[PDB]
């Protein structure tokens, strides 16, 4: 059946942002691949090295002073955040896709102010936990402080955690 | 007048031990002399910050201050500490220690320590009174004033013998209290011997020492005491499972001191009659999880109910819980909604359900190591 | 509610660029990360190291001379400087945000001179002390200079003054 | 009031070039900056090391031999030069912008000769002396040779001319 | 073989744990100490077995860890030990636990250069003087300096020397 | 352990501070002065805990300050004596003060390649006669050359090799 | 403090300005002549104010200027003399005059590699026998080596080692 | 003083001209071989014009040119004469001829690298025996090593030694 | 005080008043103003816009932040005055702020608690 995005949505503390969000993004989740050819082979392999660094933007056409005041304050992974997308879908009835991510907010960039365009204030947020959930079930889970890269309910470092006595 | 200039005094001050760790605080309560220099009324709760304001509160010859001095000697802890007037009959003293509301609209003897927030935002985990634990009528107050307060009451037993001690704990078993029989006999400076301190502060003064830097998830069990010599009675730990005093006290759920000159503490086990609540640990971290939980949620009560509140704060209980497997409080959980019990009904009057379900570390109360001398590698010597 | 950009305004000395600045630019803030991966985890978290340069792009049409003689002199954050912005919102009631960005004048460039285009003269603030405030009340305090970084009210590096004894 | 660049003009020995010249530019006028953080705060700030290289484009879609014969000689700052610019304003009477730019001619780039299009022999000028003027009076005045950088009339060099002994 | 490659790394000393702290590693350099045998009749100069070179463990720190700092020049030996460890993942998943218990003394401590920007470094050093590798959970080196035991793969290298004399 | 790093540092001199002067720090490097024992029978050399090496504690300044400059080839050894500080911040923002109270001698001045455009920078070494490091407010390092007190964790190490002897 | 910096130098020789051809200097190095006194019950080696090294102030130019290669190789000393200024400009354009007159001797010209689109460069090396450094008006440095004057902050350091003993 | 700098250069040997065939030069590296004197009472070493270093000029060639190779290691010595010359342009296009002629022994030819597809380059050494170097047209160097004569600025400075003696 | 007058001794003015006792409150609120006086030379017969009053007081906080830096005061306020500044006052030309901020006080008393203890006595064995 034929899905695409319908409506986005985004909670940070409980307050919503209705008609205030128009574009965000999931960070882009990168398993770090290192071509690795030894010998008696004649293409590299890809390696797990763990994730990349999750990167979170999001963007507001206004200034709402809830999202400006998370900025750089001593306290990293106190942006709390929802990030919630429902997909519709072509036979009716939806699948909700809810995302949390608990990290830092790294930058707030209002672009130009051209007077008479949209304000559009670039975030990005230094995510450090990531949990996606698709149609109400975990999907991911992902925070390195004490490694617990979870895929569809498994744990995948379970069994480096034993290995390095974690 | 004022001084202009360097005046160089000469006073008499101690150690700078004076460094604070915010973590456990102490109920405390017994007898005193409310003179000139002891700058506190009888029924009333004072917070105690080290030895100089229980020396300014209390007098040096009182019995609190010689029950407060044993806090301080181990953990630098705060204190809710109360007092009471002395009596001449046992049970008129018994009778003042636990007190009441027979006050105008005030609360004494033990019940003061109730007020312990919302006059000093200290809410006592550790309710200790040395001596008077040792009567059945003060413990069994020792012993419902703690489920009022959700802490740990430190009770006592009397200076004799094993079978007096077991006998006096047979009556209780309600999973909150902690009893240590042998009585603590410590040197003093003033008149140069040894007295008998009721062995309740020093288990006081532990627990506070224990969550300062090893968590309250750890058991205090084989801990160190400082300011201390040995105790009224002898109690050794042997093995072969024999008769052992410490074995026939640990099997009545009762702390004891093991080492030379009161070196440690020997209890993992509460009072406790069922078979859940055994161990110390279960029941402080049952406890001191929740409180770790309820402070960080201030909010979430008369807040009002949208469609994502159930959401929001059980995404806030797991990430306030992920810190404490990070720190080693307790072993893998799950926090989710009560999808049964949460209903619309139940929204209309305010009621909404969470299940916290997790687990904790168990102490190694006993490390059994199985060895033999074999003779395999005797052709290494050759 | 949804709100928008609709004017802006530029300030100096009070002096005023009612019919003169067609675009103008606040600083990006951008937190310095550090892709920190360490023993035990997987993915990188990211840390604080301050922030980044603050950078102030304004621009004016027509030679003014009041932005012009502030270039490149010899007294650094004399250009005092105030960007205002207001917010209107769908139901009336606008939201002003003022900032004042006191810092040196970077460069000035005049584009392609073409003889019937705009003149367009680019402007840049390097900028040293930043307080942005949004509906009357202040969101940011950035000063390196005595390290007082401060989001809404509160001051963010109150810990690491009395850790380096300033 | 609006204001905005209605005609050029261009002049080197006098030689005017009145319908010759289609575009122009001014030297992009940029202070050295390098973002300077030492210990005690958290943002960079910026610090003048002096001007960058001025740099003045122009162009001409003819050859016109008064433009080319200025390329490469021996005499470097032979090319004496006027960018000139009136910029009109919504009510009625203008204001000249003169600048003569006193330097080298960089390169000279004839572009792609495609039969049936624009000449368009760009050029470049690497400026030693400069020297801006709005409404007939001083602005800048660049010479790094005897280093008079003067902004408004007052020279911003002349603290340190009496510390190097110039 | 399928290939194998280190993922994540971890490090011990004293009981509690590095779980975020280390960025680097250096097992010690096992070295046998050379001597250049060229003789009369021989043409190239063989290289003998005489003993093992000095044993040492660089590990990194980027933080002030009292845990770390507290070993440095302690009046006994052997009262540092740390126990470096590392995962290696193959190709099918397998992860292969490498613990190297060493029990050195603590050598060298250099902070470096504490730019403000940058993030500082705290490099370490350890005289190694006891030595153990693990691959999986069997035990390939273990190094006895003050001891007549190195023991390769389990059996004493150096006690068959004694019996072939 | 939550990660913690370097963000922001400063440097006292004397009681005046260069709270916007230093770009660079360095920490004397402790190192123990390790002679090689090999002997009969044992196969490794160890490495013998025997005093420590020669700490220089160098710092770095972008402009002429005269505090700086005054204190260079003092007749008077340790009237010099500076105090370096850092900020650790963790990762929940609990910072941590590591302050490092120096008292040495300042060794060496250089001026070094003032070209015009790029910044100038002096950068100095101090030939160190007295260290103490203090992670959080605890007094980690104590080092004494010129006495018989190297205290680690507060306890003097070479007050408990005379007790052994 | 405020942020100050080098911005722009200037070089004398004998009077005359070259005052569009340096692009680069190197004031002397000020270094003590350290010597490493560790002793019976001492721990850790001190170091000793005992005597400056070598100053050299090295110096570049760009083009053949008849006026520095005058200097070069004279017979006597201290025909060469020298200043070289530098201009630091602090935060709020307070501009601090930093003037070091030296007197030394010329000791060495290399006009390095003559590349046909490379600029040249003509390094020049000044073996100093007088130094004086002062940062804003006041004099700061003042080393003679062939007198007994090493004077800092205006006092003189090697006339108090006269009156200790 | 108005910039000046290397624009193009040129090299003679014994008459002809290699006009499209040297990349690069370097003339040799006048340096006076100084001798550290501190003494009693004095502070600081100073360094002593005791006579010159070892002259040595480096050109290069990009191809074979027979003119150069012919005077690799002949039975005399100043077989190889060699003349040097630059064009310093200044900032008003008043060009500067700086000529230097030297006559020494031609000392080492290095081929190097001989790849494929990259330039071939042979590097040139010359153990100068005789060196003159010219500014505009007045003779600033005159370095005779086999003779007394050391002319600084067209008068000699070994010549005013004997004298003070 | 001591040798040959070789200090002098006094904090504190002639001053009925507790307040105004040392010599250091008396002289920082009579030169922390000269030097906004000097420094707002103008400010004073300009000619009241709009944000007449907010572009001064952003200026008296900017000559108050370096006096902040050189250790003149610790934390201060400034902010114009919003009741007494009206529209009847603009017509006079009366315009309020307040600049409330505080002092270092001198400390004429280091008090040193010191006693000979015998703790650190069995460090001599």
């Amino acid at each position: 059946i034929p899905q695409t995005l319908t409506n986005t949505n985004l909670f940070i503390d409980g307050v919503s942002f209705a008609g205030d969000v128009p574009s965000l993004t999931l960070p882009k989740l990168a398993v770090k691949t290192e071509q690795y050819r030894a010998g008696g082979m004649d293409a590299p392999v890809s390696i797990d090295m763990g994730l990349e660094a999750m990167e979170a933007k999001f963007s507001t056409n206004g200034a709402r002073r809830e999202a400006l005041n998370f900025f750089g304050l001593a306290d990293q992974s106190a942006f709390n955040g929802v990030f919630r997308g429902s997909f519709k879908g072509q036979k009716g009835a939806s699948v909700p896709v809810v995302a949390t991510l608990r990290g830092l907010l790294k930058e707030v960039d209002p672009g130009d102010w051209k007077a008479g365009e949209k304000a559009e204030f670039k975030y990005a947020v230094a995510v450090s936990y990531y949990k996606l959930e698709v149609d109400g079930r975990e999907v991911y889970e992902i925070d390195p402080v004490n490694g617990v890269r979870a895929i569809n309910g498994v744990d995948q470092l379970a069994g480096m955690r034993n290995d390095l006595g974690l | 007048s004022f001084f202009h200039g360097v005046t160089v005094t000469n006073v008499d001050i101690g150690a700078r031990t004076i460094a604070l760790p915010a973590s456990s605080v102490i109920g405390l309560c017994d007898v005193f002399t409310p003179g000139a220099q002891a700058s506190a009324k009888p029924n009333v709760p004072v917070l105690l910050t080290s030895k100089k304001d229980a020396a300014a509160a209390f007098g040096i010859g009182s019995s609190i201050y010689l029950a407060c001095e044993a806090i301080y000697n181990r953990a630098q802890a705060v204190i809710v500490a109360v007092g009471v007037e002395t009596a001449e009959t046992p049970e008129a003293q018994a009778s003042a220690v636990i007190g009441g509301i027979s006050a105008a609209g005030e609360r004494t003897g033990l019940q003061a320590l109730l007020d312990g927030k919302s006059r000093f935002n200290a809410q006592p985990r550790l309710l200790v009174a040395p001596g008077h634990s040792a009567q059945q009528a003060v413990a069994t107050a020792m012993d419902g004033l703690a489920e009022k307060l959700r802490a740990i009451a430190i009770l006592d037993g009397p200076n004799s013998t094993d079978e007096a001690a077991v006998a006096y704990a047979k009556n209780f078993g309600s999973k909150r209290l902690f009893m240590v029989d042998p009585g603590v006999q410590v040197w003093d400076s003033a008149t140069n011997a040894a007295r008998n301190a009721p062995a309740s502060a020093y288990a006081a003064g532990l627990f506070a020492w224990t969550d300062a830097e090893y968590g309250f998830w750890s058991s205090p069990s084989n801990k160190e005491i400082k300011g201390v010599t040995g105790t009224s009675r002898p109690v050794e730990f042997l093995d072969g499972d024999e008769t052992c005093r410490a074995n026939l006290l640990n099997n009545a759920n009762i702390a004891t001191i093991i080492r030379d000159d009161g070196y440690r503490l020997w209890g993992n086990r509460t009072l406790s009659s069922d078979s859940k609540w055994a161990f110390v640990t279960r029941v402080r971290t049952m406890d001191l999880v929740m409180d770790a939980i309820l402070a960080g949620h201030k909010w979430a009560v008369d807040r009002g109910i949208t469609k994502t509140y159930v959401k929001d704060v059980t995404e806030g209980l797991r990430a306030f819980m992920r810190d404490l497997k990070n720190q080693g409080a307790v072993i893998n959980f799950e926090v989710y909604a009560d999808p049964d019990l949460n209903s619309a009904s139940q929204l209309a009057q305010g009621k909404v359900y969470w299940n916290i379900r997790f687990t904790d570390v168990p102490p190694a109360e006993n490390p059994n190591f199985r060895v033999e001398v074999t003779d395999q590698w005797l052709t290494e010597v050759l």
